Formats: structure tokens, C-alpha cells, sequence
């Protein structure tokens, strides 16, 4: 037959004696995946983490839709209630965030195998599919077996599709705030900023980017209705387009140089140094537009040692520009462009 | 828990890679050098020797997340979680039990033998001074066993007459800002002691004890503490590479100023 893994229970006493040498099994590239796990199906807890480790080894296609026991560690003192508190109330988190967390992340690999439980109860709450009506409280392993066994959600497509969503999602979650990381690790390094704003500048940035509005709107365009990725319900998150366009617009405007100047510069009246990750593939052209924008501002501003002053003054005003950002702060590991009548004041 | 759950990926990787690396031969101590410190009773017979180890800090305000990173490291890698109190590792517990399944918590100081009899122990009785400076952490870690010596010493001679630490090298110590500095190398020493005496399959491999303080350095002040002697104290920010293994979990402080300041740091939301 095909490679298939168990998860063993017992309603009394799951102990060696028991085990012996009945069981109570309630657990059995892109296209042709779910296409093979499709053609699948029809229609004990302990670390060696490893969720589960295998006992024994071993008609049986019986035992998987009415739940029969067949007559011939950590996880010795399972509970019914225990499964049912820890694996939600809801049947198909009951049964997918079962199986795949404690079978599949582990044979499968990927990014999920390392995301706890509550991770992937959270993934499948937005893996709204189709809920098929049940014609039939749980109290034993005998009576969580035949609720899990003849589940919609053990066979077939929504089987099949799980993990692959699982995937997915932590793609788009993790690309998301992967680029408003860069952009915030960007800001972070050489911003040099009086305490309280650097402070309140990333505690801004940080909440007002990710207020609970945007990761409605991201959770709601990362539901699927349907467990094909071929047939994908998904939509494109806006997260990212909306925390980059939308909000940085008024940090960037409020949290300006010309507001810099105007309070931490006390006026008594420029080399560029790049650290190379890549080479990059016009764009140079735009940078150096973009700085000279910048160093143009900043002396309208001044002008209405001092060289470290006015060279500091011309570093930051650079740094607080979006399009020489987007032109060449992608490329570069540290962003010291700049080597450092009396410019004055505290730094 | 909605940008957690991504942003404390990156803090797994970290410790991973820290648990993963060996040490050379001639970094590993040897139970002749122990037996030999408990054949004597002063500390004139304690040379310049090293005892490696890793740290991981989690820092932040009051437990803006911290508590569930534990949680998510006790879920997925394979670590023997501590307490710095009683009812910190209750707390722990209490948090642990209510989604996975956890072995019952004890205290770090139940962990390395910290018993009735060694609460009477006088603290501070034998003299040290500083050699150099920048101290050298063979002379930190003297310095640190000089000023706990009675304790230290009924250990070695307890342990001459199943610990956990021969379970994992990663020790995830909470509240790390009650615990006093000096407790710090004690650990990391007590951690040998159990790898020395038995010779744990741990230490044929080479492996470094590796801890994971999560606590709010703030929350404590000097009338310094672990994770403030961690974060201050030059020569152990150097040997540990705190800058590239430390996060801050948020919701004067100059030192968490600078640490943000410091890009190489993750910070979770």
C-alpha cells in the first residue's frame, strides 16, 4: 500500500501493556501535488522538535471512515478534553490543525514547521472553505474518532490543499513584513534624532502601520474559499501598499528636515561613501538626482567644525527623502554616505 | 500575536544556530581541573580558566510579548526551562500548560543544586580584586565563583558524593533581572559540573551551554544584575556577541536607547 502515518490512541489507559509487543487511529509541483494527495484519499506524543514518534509498524480503509479500533514517549496520558480544548472547538481546526501540526509539518518541512500551534490555528481560522452541513459534544476517543474519521475536512480536496495554503500564507505574511522591516531597519540605523523621537518615530511606524483596520483588510484578502490553489479564492494584500504609500506620506511629512532644523539647529551666523552589497543593474542617475533634491533643501533651509555640522545637516536631510531611499538604500549595507558662522546645538 | 508570530521566527534561527556550535578541544573543560578546585578548600588554587557559554537576551517593556516568545521556544526547540522564583516558574506553568505540554518547571536554583543549607552560606566573605581591565572572562568568571565560593564548593562536594542539564544546553531562565550577576557564571559553571560528572553525551560532543535570559533590566536596580552585567559590562559584550543575539519585545533607558540604536538587534510587535 501507499507510505501513511498513524497517531495511536486508546480510550483506557494508553500505557506499554496496552500496546502490547486496540488502537484508536484518528489521524491517517504545485498542481500535480494536490492532484497525487487528491487521488489519496476518497469520497503517541513525543520528542525523539518531534511532535510524534512512531511506536510500532504494521482491512484497514474501514477503520478511516467509521473509526473502528484495531484489534491485534510523552504522549501517554492523552485526554479527550484535552484534544478538544487544545485543537479548538471548531471541527475543521479540530481536524486539519490536528494533522497537519502534529503529522504533516514534520514530513512536509517548510516554513510551518517551525511555527507553533497557535500559528497554525491562526492560519486555518482564514481558511474559511465551504462548510458542509453534519448530520451528527464529545466525551471519549472513541466518540472524538468517528467525529474526525467521517469529517469533511479528512478527505479530499481540503486535505489535499492544507498545507500548500499553509505555505502560502506564511509567504505573503512574511514577504509582507519583510519589506516594511527593510524599510524600518533602513530608518533605524543612521537616523540621527533627539531620544523621545526616534522613540515615538518607531513606536508610529510600528503601530500606526500595522493598526488592527490594515490586518483586517490583509486577513480578509488572504481568505480562500476553496482548497485548490488552482482555484484559489485569494486576493492581493494591500498591507504592504497601504503601510508604504499611505502613512509614511504623513511620518515622512511630520517627522521632516525642515522641522529638524528649525528646532535641534542653532545657527551663529560632503564626500559619498557607499557600502556595496550588489552591483545594480538609470538608477544611479536617479540617486544622485534624488540626493542632490535633498542637499538642495537642506541648504534653502540653512540659508534663509561647521563642516561636520553642514555636512550632518546635508547626510540627514538625504536620509529623509523617500526617492533616493527607493533608488539606492536597497543596495547598500550601511547607509554613512557622508564622512563627518557655527552650526550648533546638541546632537 | 498577529506580527509576532512572524517577527519571533528570526529569534528560533538565532538560538538554533547558537545551541548547534561545538567547541574545540581545548575549550571543553575536564573533570580533572574540577576534582582537583575541590581538593582544596581557599580560592589560591583557582587559575585563569574559561568556561565557554552563549547567551540569548530578551528584553522589553512588561511582558509585551515576551512570555508567549518563551512559549513559542519551549513549542519548538528543545529547551529546559527555568525559573528565577517560585512563583515565576508557577507563571510560567501557568502559561505553558494552558496551550502545549510542558515538564513540571523547576527554579534555576533548584536546578543547579541551590538548596535549604546554602541559603545560610556567607556571601561575599573572601576578598578579590580586579587583575587588568578590560577584565578578561577567565578573571570575570573567578571573580564570580570567589564571590560565591561557599556555595560552589558544597556543590563540588555534593556532586562528588537524573539532573535536567543532561537533557539540552539551552536554559530558558525567566525574570533573568532578579538573579544576581554573579549567579550568571555559577550557572554556566553548575551546567559543567552535571556535563563534567557524568559524562554527558553533550560533552563527548563539544557542546556550550547555551541560556536564554528573558527579563526586563529596568525592572531591577543596583541599592546589577545579570542582564544588566550583560548589557554593561564590555568584555562580555564582546565574547557573547550580544549584538546580533538579542531581542526586545515592545508594545531614560539609555542602554535600551542604544540597543535600539543598534540595528543588529530584533525587536518583535
Amino acid at each position: 500500500p501507499v507510505e501513511v502515518t498513524a497517531l495511536y490512541a486508546t480510550d483506557g489507559c494508553v500505557i506499554t501493556s496496552s500496546i502490547a509487543l486496540p488502537v484508536y487511529i484518528f489521524s491517517y509541483t504545485e498542481q500535480d501535488r494536490f492532484e497525487e494527495s487528491r487521488a489519496l484519499y476518497q469520497a503517541l506524543l513525543g520528542t525523539e522538535r518531534g511532535r510524534t514518534r512512531p511506536m510500532f509498524v504494521c482491512a484497514l480503509q474501514d477503520a478511516l471512515a467509521h473509526g473502528t479500533p484495531l484489534q491485534p514517549y510523552y504522549g501517554s496520558a492523552q485526554s479527550p478534553f484535552w484534544f478538544l480544548s487544545k485543537f479548538g472547538p471548531d471541527e475543521k481546526s479540530l481536524v486539519l490543525t490536528t494533522r497537519y501540526y502534529l503529522l504533516q509539518a514534520q514530513r512536509l518541512g517548510g516554513a510551518g514547521a517551525t511555527y507553533d500551534l497557535q500559528a497554525i490555528k491562526d492560519i486555518c481560522a482564514t481558511y474559511a472553505i465551504p462548510h458542509a452541513p453534519r448530520p451528527d459534544s464529545l466525551t471519549s476517543f472513541a466518540a472524538i474518532t468517528r467525529f474526525c474519521c467521517t469529517s469533511q475536512y479528512a478527505r479530499g480536496a481540503a486535505a489535499a490543499g492544507f498545507p500548500l495554503y499553509v505555505e502560502r500564507r506564511i509567504a505573503a505574511d512574511v514577504r509582507e513584513t519583510s519589506a516594511l522591516e527593510k524599510f524600518i531597519t533602513h530608518d533605524r540605523s543612521c537616523l540621527r534624532v533627539s531620544d523621545r523621537e526616534f522613540i515615538t518615530y518607531i513606536y508610529l511606524a510600528h503601530f500606526e502601520c500595522f493598526s488592527p483596520p490594515r490586518l483586517a483588510t490583509h486577513l480578509r484578502a488572504v481568505t480562500t474559499h476553496d482548497p485548490n490553489p488552482a482555484a484559489s479564492t485569494e486576493q492581493p494584500s494591500p498591507l504592504g501598499r497601504e503601510a508604504v504609500e499611505q502613512f509614511f506620506c504623513h511620518v515622512r511629512a511630520q517627522l521632516n528636515i525642515g522641522e529638524y532644523v528649525k528646532h535641534n539647529v542653532t545657527p551663529r551666523e560632503l564626500d559619498l561613501d557607499i557600502a556595496l552589497k550588489e552591483p545594480v543593474p538609470r538608477r544611479l542617475h536617479e540617486a544622485l538626482g534624488h540626493f542632490r533634491r535633498g542637499a538642495l533643501a537642506a541648504v534653502q533651509l540653512l540659508f534663509p567644525l561647521t563642516m561636520r555640522g553642514v555636512a550632518r545637516v546635508i547626510q540627514q536631510a538625504v536620509l529623509l527623502d523617500r526617492d533616493f531611499v527607493e533608488a539606492i538604500g536597497s543596495y547598500v549595507k550601511n547607509f554613512l554616505l557622508i564622512d563627518t558662522h557655527s552650526l550648533g546645538g546638541d546632537y | 500575536n498577529f506580527t509576532s508570530m512572524h517577527g519571533v521566527q528570526p529569534i528560533l534561527k538565532r538560538i538554533r544556530e547558537l545551541s548547534q556550535q561545538q567547541l574545540d578541544g581545548a575549550q571543553v573543560p575536564h573533570l580533572q581541573w574540577f576534582r582537583d578546585v575541590a581538593a582544596l578548600e581557599s580560592p589560591a588554587g583557582l587559575p585563569l580558566r574559561e568556561f565557554p557559554f552563549a547567551v540569548y537576551l530578551i528584553t522589553g517593556n512588561a511582558g509585551s510579548g515576551k512570555s508567549t516568545c518563551v512559549q513559542t521556544i519551549n513549542e519548538v526547540l528543545d529547551c529546559v526551562v527555568t525559573g528565577a522564583t517560585r512563583i515565576a516558574a508557577q507563571n510560567m506553568y501557568a502559561k505553558l500548560s494552558g496551550a502545549f505540554l510542558s515538564r513540571p518547571i523547576n527554579t534555576i536554583f533548584h536546578e543547579f543544586g541551590f538548596r535549604g543549607n546554602h541559603v545560610q552560606a556567607q556571601l561575599g566573605q573572601y576578598p578579590y580584586t580586579l587583575t587588568s581591565n578590560p577584565a578578561s572572562l577567565e578573571d570575570l568568571q573567578r571573580r564570580d565563583l570567589t564571590y560565591y565560593w561557599e556555595v560552589i564548593l558544597d556543590l563540588t562536594k555534593r556532586a562528588l558524593a537524573l539532573p535536567a542539564f543532561t537533557r539540552s544546553n539551552v536554559i530558558v531562565i525567566d525574570e533573568a533581572g532578579l538573579l544576581g550577576r554573579h549567579l550568571l557564571t555559577a550557572v554556566v559553571y553548575c551546567w559543567w559540573m552535571i556535563n563534567a560528572l557524568y559524562h554527558t553525551p553533550q560533552y563527548a560532543a563539544r557542546l556550550r551551554p547555551v541560556l536564554v535570559c528573558v527579563g526586563s533590566p529596568t525592572q531591577t536596580a543596583s541599592l546589577e544584575n545579570v542582564l544588566t552585567y550583560l548589557i554593561c559590562n564590555r568584555t562580555l559584550r564582546e565574547y557573547a556577541r550580544l549584538s546580533y543575539s538579542w531581542a526586545i519585545f515592545i508594545n531614560i533607558s539609555e542602554h535600551i536607547l542604544s540597543a535600539l540604536r543598534d540595528p543588529n538587534v530584533v525587536i518583535v510587535y
